[PDB]
């Protein structure tokens, strides 16, 4: 019984390690943008839209 | 006539000045309204995220 429990736990732990290795590996892909605002109180362009 | 001449010139300059002022101020009010609306859309995005 102890041997069976040990082998089952070993297999489960090995699978969990294989998963968790890549789980911790590339977890920085969550870096994205937040798109805050600044009120753009300094835009003083001219009316020359020809490019559309 | 000379009196009329000066009156006409001064009124014309004043009119053109007022027109330029109001036009540029209209552009400014457009820009500030754009600021307000785009900020409001940011507000909606933030509200959805927090909820």
């Amino acid at each position: 019984l102890g041997t069976r429990a040990k082998e089952s736990l070993d297999l489960r732990a090995h699978l969990k390690q294989v998963k968790k290795e890549d789980i911790e590996k590339e977890n920085r892909e969550v870096g994205d943008w937040r798109k805050n605002i600044d009120a753009l109180s300094g835009m003083e362009g001219r009316k020359k839209k020809f490019e559309g | 006539l000379k009196d009329a001449q000066e009156k006409l010139e001064l009124a014309e300059k004043k009119a053109t000045d007022a027109e330029a002022d109001v036009a540029s101020l209209n552009r400014r009010i457009q820009l500030v309204e754009e600021e307000l609306d785009r900020a409001q859309e940011r507000l909606a995005t933030a509200l959805q995220k927090l909820e």
